[PDB]
């Protein structure tokens, strides 16, 4: 009925736990081994889960921590400290957050501490502790990298079992760390490159749309799963998936496409079709700057054609309003499109407002609003395509632009 | 040559020795007329050829005996209007606290001294147009202090194009009376033989000059300058524009808006930390890359 | 004790405990100065109030109509007046002060004014604005402005006056307009711009997408030259104020005004400095006040003051007249001298009043004549006739010959103006001309009627427009120190360096110059400047050092070290710059 | 409140919102042009559906503290005082503390952020923090962004959680005529006002496609359009005579009231008295500035210096206007000033105060950001006819001396 909407909206909108991994089994076996070694035995480990954006890092660490925390022995003892690099941008905020996460707001009686090191040592003093330093590459931008130095230094066998799990998107995170924290770092890394060929991607597509086995009505479920099996083995759906595979390869963009297909199944239309996936692919793949030049009026289109004619002579030397207006006045002489300078200036400001033209000076004051050196931000082929899709371009303007 | 040798080798005897003494004895007559016109609202600027330091130091010992006065030496390289306003706040009014901005410290020092008009103060600026006290901001601060009824200012200018500093609003604020005093005393105190091609600098570019001017800077400004150092060290294998640098500060969590970065850059321009080699603009540091890598300890 | 690694020192008197002393009959000469100067200041600000009322009426009408539009509505386009003040920045503030009063009488209690220097960003702008609104009746936001307005009127518009329009940052101004346009139903805002040059600054400072949110109507302020003409008709060309200005000092002040900067306030500064220098010197200026009380002060004098009277040049030329009997009586007897000075001071006062009343009628004649060969303003006519005999010149002959061709139709209105100016001030000692103008006016062949009134005005201008130097005791109320005044007001520092290096003989007078000046010239700087002069934008330190040493000696260690001092000193004064050296700025 | 020509966008948005207890996209990025109903359709749709929402304008919130406190306080008025947070970490905790109320705990709480492009110039952590807020707080929250800028410019350098970008396409000519002709004045026919909008869009569409500006010009010129019908000159039926009247008046209105040289109120007050054209000068054509004598000569010397090449100085006194002004040092200004004026000039302090006073106004501009006091560099920033008028006033011929 509408339970399909609830379940698949929890699958795609937010990242809810779903049953099966996709080609990252070795990385999960490694990381589960590290965390079980830290949780049961007295070992301290540092890892860095390096991967592209939207390639399974947060999912894998949450799944590993859940599967570990199912054990009754670990659950009564272990403490989890979640830190996010976006939220905590100072040493004060980070240390206050660690204190609040460990629920030690009554062990400390607001006693000032000499250093961050002594404060962190006293908090760890007063039971293994697991850290998860999400957005790790933002923690590197601290003025003096005290948080990483102290965490890594304590993880060098200070008789407190601590696992520091960094999650970063940058593929050169190791070259940002300063010499100290790099030297304290235990050189163990887990890559998560989203490497799978196209048939595996099609198998992922046909499995995500499938419902779980548990559903209060099963006869609708088996029909829907048979429908998904039909959609997977169809040419036009495979053309859409081959077009989306060549760009992203990550499951988040596929989730967005699947949601836009899913959204338009009504009570009148209870089954998916290939037309839904084609129009969802059309919604995902729109070009932005072509839409912007689609919006523009005729007078601003004539200005853009004059800027293109200036770039095809001066070869990317910058321009001002006077040269553009001079070229446009060369066009309008040899009557319908004759306008005075303030109307053309009112048109020229609106291009700067849309960011199609940017000034190359970054002025502190003002430079007369004409005689200001500027740059177009479109290629020539973008302009030609955009004029091709323009609704009703007047014939003389098109003949001027083409020649 | 050496700076120590030149300071020891000044055993010269000027040719006109009595006529210069007669000249400097004529300007001691005018002091009473200068004391009248300060009390009526005017302010006095002294321009000439010699060094007016001795004349103003004769003025202070002759006239300003029973009055509070602040003696400001413009020639000392480590000075700004922040130092002067801190001096008046801590050592005259005795607030001895902390203010968020220098503009608000100006408003506090202006709403006191207006409440009690019995309190009086003199300023004696030995050189008003030295490199630190130039600029629209510093002259605006000094002009707003000078235009009150309880603060009197007397100054001396040396540079050739000095009246280019003040416009019609600043000339309204200061209200000058221009008095010419052309002594011939040498600038033995004013000039220091540094950045001079002929004499050795006792180290042309020591890192101590960088370290001392970075001790006055706020720590976040030290970070905004430290990032520029790190970007400088990797183009030694063959200029940074404002846009790229503003981006690099923005993801380093050091500036909010570009105006804060620009105002911070003016401080480095005054301290000579940065020189903008405009091509489209670019930013560069004059201190050499080897010495710059020798700064990171 | 004044030189240390500390930047600046604070010297107080520790455990320690007037103006007339610096002036040092200095006391009574100082009281007269304070009296006259506060009267001139009060009359200037009263004139400032009365001058600009005509535009304040239109501005108050525009604000009442605009807030009536808000009373219709509660879409709205932020009512704005682009008030075009002049380039004379120095005297804008008084105008805004007057305007801040005028609106506050009629339109609204809530008027605030913002200087551009106090608001670099949008936080400081709102902090200053909310502080001034809370003042007249902790992290402030725009919603706080609307909450304050809703609480305090538990009706009138809130008006802000942007003082100097050029020097706001662009971003603060656009953000304020965009934010304020959304909340016009809660916060009724009226903007007034202090435009200084031209309305086009709005287009330079606001794009078309923000200025379309404003409805702007232009206004004016009165031009500078009529404000100067009004303060000179009242503060100088009158007899209510005793102190007067010599013609050459007037030329100095109206050449600082007309060439360098339009500013009435600078002209008033010049009059204050003239008054102070006239009262500081001339101890006989004790007799410069309201003529009645001056005669009281004449009796209570000393012998030395009578000696100063006797030594005065104009009184010396007066006692040269009738040398036989009254001369020895005045030189021997102090009492006869005292009474004679009373008589001469009375004659000076009546000379002044007759002179100004004749001068206004001569101006009423020249006003009609469009050629204006003697000047269109009253002040330049006063300046051109004050030093030179007006009748003796060819200039008056030219204006007379152009005057004869005038017909009766304009000329009856001219005698109407002359009768008006005679009627405006009573108690004149000019009764005969006052009743002759009346008979010439209102007559019921025209040419013989016109020739007599022209010869009549010639008789008046010859009789009473004599220059003030041809009067006894003019020196007591006249100030002629134009050169020292000019060097105080406009001093050129870079012409007093060029005559202290090239010509050191002017200050050191010990035969140190012949025209090559001399080898034993003023210490170490003039040789460096003279040898520096010869290049073409190219100086080598080694060659310049050799050229210096080949003339100073006519050991080498002290010669070269003195050259180090000379090069560093000309670098301090800014003549040369580091870069062998190869720069000469003064080229 | 009616929504016309926007059926498809409303259908997509209403379907994406779903039922109340269901989840939705973490963030949506609506973009488009200047008047495409970005604010109108979103506010109307959210208000009619009766969903809880918080409408926040970013141009008002110029500080982190103001934006975060404004969102928190508008959420706290919807629960069933004056909570203050100064950091974004405090905002996440207080948002998890506020939304636990029973009104908001099941539904989808919407936070609309109008004018999102100013959010680009605030703190760096703010925009990826809002794009991921449903993950950070775990509280069923959706954050719309309404902007004019494409999403390409918004991307941070590392990357962020991608929002579903939605495009609001512009009104065409038929859509514009359907929007404008809806709220016809009731005294006249609907067809009459439709024909009026047709003759308006015939002459104003090539210049302007903005709905607000065209609507304001359809409000101003309408009483002049129905002037022949009230004086019995032509009936309501005959559109051709009415169009023949209204075409020259609209062509006059394009030059003056459209550019706001003539204000709207003054345009109405002229048009009621049949005196609109050429009677008011406007904000332009007031290029007359009353200057002192040496300010006039300094200003024309700076202009004549800044638009000549330095090679020709001996040829005149003793690459075009297209490129613009070229900066010059102080020394060349003083040399041309002494050569150009017949009277002998001393270099008094007031002349240097004048040179920096024109810089204090916007008649010159100092380009040198080096040591300003030793050799400043200046640049002239006034147009050609302003200098030609000044040179007319002091009777100097500026045209002969210019190189071009
Ligand atoms: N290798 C994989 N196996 C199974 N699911 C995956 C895999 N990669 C991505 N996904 C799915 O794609 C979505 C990616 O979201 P996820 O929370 O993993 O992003 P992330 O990369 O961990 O976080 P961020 O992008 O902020 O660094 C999740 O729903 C996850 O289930
Ligand atoms: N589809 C429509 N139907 C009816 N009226 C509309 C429509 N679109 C816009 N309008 C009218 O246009 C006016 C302005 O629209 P709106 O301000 O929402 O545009 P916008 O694109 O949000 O502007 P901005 O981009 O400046 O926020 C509204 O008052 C509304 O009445
Ligand atoms: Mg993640
Ligand atoms: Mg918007």
């Amino acid at each position: 009925l509408s339970q399909v909407q609830r379940i698949l909206r929890e699958r795609f909108c937010r990242q809810s736990p779903h049953s099966n991994l996709f080609g990252v089994q070795v990385q999960y076996k490694h990381l589960s081994e590290l965390l079980k070694r830290t949780a049961l035995h007295g070992e301290s480990n540092s890892v860095l889960i390096i991967g592209p954006r939207g390639s399974g890092k947060t999912m894998l660490i949450n799944h590993a921590l859940k599967e570990l925390m199912e054990i009754e022995e670990v659950s009564e003892n272990v403490l989890q400290v979640h830190l996010n690099g976006l939220l905590q941008i100072n040493d004060k905020i980070a240390l206050k957050e660690i204190t609040r996460q460990l629920n030690l707001e009554n062990v400390v009686g607001d006693k000032v501490f000499g250093s961050f090191a002594e404060n962190l040592s006293f908090l760890l003093e007063a039971c293994p502790v697991i850290f998860i330093l999400d957005e790790f590459d933002l923690f590197a931008h601290h003025k003096n990298q005290t948080l990483l130095y102290n965490l890594f230094d304590i993880s060098q066998s200070a008789q407190t079992p601590i696992a520091v799990i960094g999650l970063t998107c940058r593929l050169d995170i190791l070259e940002l760390l300063e010499k100290r924290v790099k030297s304290r770092f235990s050189h163990r890394q887990i890559h998560l490159m989203n490497s799978f060929g196209f048939p595996q991607y099609v198998k992922i597509f046909k499995e995500q749309l499938s419902l779980p086995a548990e559903f209060p009505d099963k006869v609708f479920a088996e029909k829907w799963n048979e429908n998904v099996q039909y959609l997977s083995e169809d040419r036009s759906v495979q053309e859409v998936l081959q077009k989306h595979f060549n760009i992203s390869k990550n499951l988040r963009s596929l989730h967005m496409l699947l949601m836009l297909a899913l959204n338009r199944v009504t009570a009148s239309h209870p089954f998916m079709t290939a037309v839904d996936l084609m129009e969802a692919s059309q919604l995902c793949s729109m070009d932005s700057k072509a839409n912007i030049v689609h919006g523009l009026s005729v007078l601003e289109i004539c200005l853009i054609i004059a800027m293109k004619h200036l770039n095809d002579i001066y070869e990317e030397e910058p321009f001002n309003f006077q040269m553009v207006y001079n070229e446009f006045q060369k066009f309008v002489q040899r009557s319908v499109y004759n306008f005075e300078k303030p109307v053309v200036m009112k048109a020229f400001e609106h291009l700067q407002q849309l960011e199609l033209i940017k000034p190359m000076e970054r002025t502190s004051g003002n430079s007369q609003r004409e005689y200001q050196l500027m740059k177009l931000l479109l290629d020539n082929t973008q302009i030609m395509n955009a004029l091709q899709k323009y609704p009703n371009c007047p014939t003389d303007v098109r003949q001027w632009a083409t020649s | 040559d050496q700076q120590t040798l030149r300071n020891l080798l000044s055993k010269v005897s000027p040719s006109f020795s009595a006529e210069l003494k007669q000249l400097n004895q004529q300007y001691e007559k005018l002091f009473h007329k200068w004391m009248l016109q300060l009390h009526l609202g005017f302010n006095i600027v002294l321009y000439g050829l010699g060094s007016k330091r001795d004349l103003l130091e004769r003025f202070r010992t002759t006239m300003l005996q029973d009055s509070i006065h602040v003696v400001i030496n413009g020639f000392f390289p480590g000075i700004s209007v922040k130092s002067v306003l801190n001096s008046i706040t801590e050592e005259v009014l005795d607030h001895m606290g902390t203010f968020r901005s220098i503009l608000d410290q100006l408003d506090w020092i202006v709403n006191k001294f207006k409440e009690d008009s019995s309190l009086e103060l003199f300023l004696l600026i030995h050189n008003l147009d030295s490199q630190m006290l130039r600029g629209e901001k510093s002259q605006q601060i000094i002009g707003q202090l000078s235009s009150l009824h309880n603060i009197y200012l007397i100054a001396s200018i040396d540079h050739l194009n000095a009246p280019l500093m003040w416009d019609h609003a600043k000339q309204s604020l200061f209200n000058w009376l221009w008095y010419e005093t052309t002594t011939y005393s040498p600038y033995t105190e004013e000039t220091s033989y540094e950045n001079s091609l002929l004499v050795k600098q006792s180290g042309s570019l020591p890192l101590s000059s960088l370290t001392h001017v970075l001790r006055s800077l706020t720590p976040n400004a030290r970070g905004i300058f430290r990032l520029l150092i790190k970007y400088q060290l990797d183009n030694q294998d063959n200029g940074l524009s404002f846009q790229d640098f503003y981006q690099q500060c923005r993801e380093a969590f050091l500036v909010n808006s570009d105006l804060t970065l620009r105002a911070q850059l003016t401080e480095f321009r005054d301290h000579k930390l940065i020189r903008t080699k405009k091509g489209v603009e670019y930013l560069l540091i004059p201190v050499d890359n080897g010495t710059l890598t020798d700064f990171l300890e | 004790t004044s030189s240390m690694s500390k930047g600046c020192f604070v010297f107080k008197p520790n455990s320690k405990k007037p103006i007339e002393d610096y002036f040092n009959d200095s006391k009574l000469r100082f009281e007269t100065y304070q009296l006259i100067w506060q009267q001139m200041k009060s009359e200037n600000e009263r004139l400032q109030e009365e001058l600009n009322k005509n535009l304040f009426d239109n501005l108050i009408e525009f604000l009442q109509k605009s807030h009536s539009g808000f009373q219709k509505n509660s879409l709205r386009e932020i009512p704005t007046a682009a008030l075009v003040l002049g380039v004379n920045v120095t005297d804008h503030d008084l105008t805004f002060g007057s305007l801040t009063e005028a609106l506050q009488n009629n339109v609204t209690p809530y008027v605030v004014s913002l200087q551009a220097k106090d608001c670099p960003d949008m936080k400081h702008f709102l902090q200053k604005l909310i502080s001034q609104l809370m003042d007249c009746c902790t992290h402030y936001s725009m919603d706080s402005l609307s909450s304050w307005y809703m609480t305090v009127t538990q009706s009138p518009p809130v008006v802000v006056i942007l003082k100097d329009m050029e020097s706001f940052a662009t971003k603060v101004l656009q953000d304020f307009i965009i934010i304020s346009s959304q909340h016009l139903h809660e916060f009724p805002l009226i903007l007034i711009f202090g435009i200084a040059t031209s309305p086009i600054i709005i287009h330079r400072l606001l794009p078309h997408a923000v200025s379309s949110l404003l409805c702007i109507e232009l206004f004016q302020s009165l031009s500078c030259k009529e404000h100067l003409t009004t303060v000179l008709d009242k503060l100088l060309l009158t007899t209510q104020f005793p102190f007067k200005i010599n013609e050459k000092v007037l030329q100095v002040l109206t050449n600082i005004f007309l060439y360098h900067d339009f500013s009435v306030q600078n002209f008033i500064k010049g009059l204050q400095l003239s008054l102070l220098e006239h009262f500081y010197s001339q101890p006989l200026s004790v007799l410069c006040c309201n003529l009645p009380e001056a005669k009281r002060r004449i009796n209570f004098l000393s012998n030395n003051q009578c000696e100063n009277i006797r030594r005065l040049p104009s009184f010396r030329r007066y006692v040269e007249k009738q040398a036989s009997e009254k001369q020895v009586a005045l030189l021997t007897n102090e009492r006869y001298l005292k009474e004679e000075t009373q008589l001469l001071l009375e004659n000076l006062h009546v000379y002044h009043m007759n002179y100004f009343l004749v001068l206004r009628c001569l101006h009423k004649f020249t006003s009609s004549l469009p050629k204006y060969p003697l000047g269109r303003q009253i002040r330049e006519l006063y300046c051109t006739c004050l030093e030179k005999n007006i009748w003796d010149s060819e200039e008056y002959a030219s204006v007379l010959q152009l005057l004869r061709m005038l017909a009766k139709d304009e000329l009856m209105t001219i005698l109407e103006k002359c009768f008006k100016v005679f009627k405006s001030y009573c108690e004149n000692h000019l009764g005969s001309t006052a009743k002759r103008i009346e008979e010439f006016l209102a007559q019921f062949k025209f040419e013989v009627l016109r020739e007599n009134v022209v010869n009549f005005i010639d008789c008046l201008v010859r009789e009473y427009l004599l220059p003030p130097e041809t009067q006894p005791l003019h020196e007591v109320v006249y100030f002629s120190a134009a050169h020292a005044l000019r060097e105080h007001l406009n001093a050129a520092p870079r012409i007093a360096l060029h005559t202290a290096l090239n010509n050191p003989y002017y200050y050191l007078k010990n035969e140190a110059l012949k025209s090559g000046c001399i080898p034993n010239i003023a210490p170490d700087i003039c040789i460096a400047y003279k040898l520096h002069l010869e290049c073409s934008r190219l100086i080598n330190l080694v060659d310049w050092s050799e050229a210096f040493a080949t003339v100073v000696t006519a050991m080498n260690e002290i010669i070269h070290a003195r050259f180090i001092r000379a090069v560093s000193e000309l670098e301090l004064l800014g003549f040369i710059k580091p870069t062998t050296d190869h720069v000469a700025r003064l080229t | 409140n009616v929504v016309l020509c926007r059926e498809s966008q409303v259908s997509i948005l209403q379907s994406l919102f779903g039922e109340r207890h269901h989840f939705s996209f973490p963030s949506i990025f609506i973009y488009g042009h200047t008047a495409s109903g970005k604010t109108y359709v979103t506010q109307t749709l959210l208000k009619t559906l009766e969903l809880p929402h918080v409408f926040v304008n970013c141009v008002e919130c110029f500080t982190l503290r103001l934006l975060l406190e404004q969102i928190l306080n508008k959420l706290n008025h919807l629960s069933s005082t004056e909570i203050t947070c100064e950091t974004f970490n405090d905002f996440v905790r207080l948002f998890k503390q506020v939304t636990t109320a029973e009104n908001l705990k099941d539904q989808t709480v919407y936070i609309v952020l109008d004018k999102a492009e100013y959010l680009r110039d605030m703190e760096a952590n703010l925009l990826p923090g809002f794009l991921r807020l449903q993950e950070l707080a775990d509280r069923n929250v959706t954050v719309l962004f309404l902007s004019e800028i494409v999403w390409e410019k918004f991307r941070p350098n590392t990357g962020c959680f991608e929002p579903f970008v939605l495009y609001f396409p512009d009104y065409s000519i038929g859509n514009l005529q359907k929007i404008l002709s809806h709220d016809h004045p009731p005294e006249y026919s609907a067809d009459f006002y439709a024909a009026y909008i047709n003759i308006l869009l015939g002459v104003f569409y090539t210049v302007c496609r903005d709905l607000k500006e065209l609507r304001h010009l359809a409000v101003l010129n309408f009483p002049k359009y129905c002037e022949p019908v009230v004086k019995g000159e032509a009936s309501e039926r005959d559109t051709r005579k009415l169009w023949r009247n209204i075409e020259p008046h609209l062509k006059k209105a394009m030059q003056t009231v459209y550019l706001r040289e003539i204000s709207s109120s003054q345009w109405e007050k002229l048009q009621k008295d049949d005196t609109d054209p050429g009677q008011l000068k406007g904000l332009s054509a007031h290029t007359h500035v009353e200057l002192p004598y040496y300010s006039k000569f300094i200003l024309i010397a700076a202009y004549l210096a800044s638009y000549n090449p330095a090679r020709t100085d001996k040829r005149f006194f003793l690459s075009n206007h297209l490129l613009g002004p070229k900066p010059f040092p102080l020394d060349r200004l003083l040399a041309i000033l002494y050569s150009i004026v017949d009277s002998r000039v001393a270099p008094t302090a007031n002349i240097f105060s004048q040179i920096t006073s024109l810089v204090t106004l916007q008649l010159l501009t100092l380009v040198g950001h080096d040591d300003q006091l030793d050799g400043p560099k200046y640049k002239c920033t006034v147009s050609l006819d302003f200098i030609r008028a000044i040179a007319r006033t002091v009777n100097f011929d500026i045209i002969k001396y210019l190189y071009d």
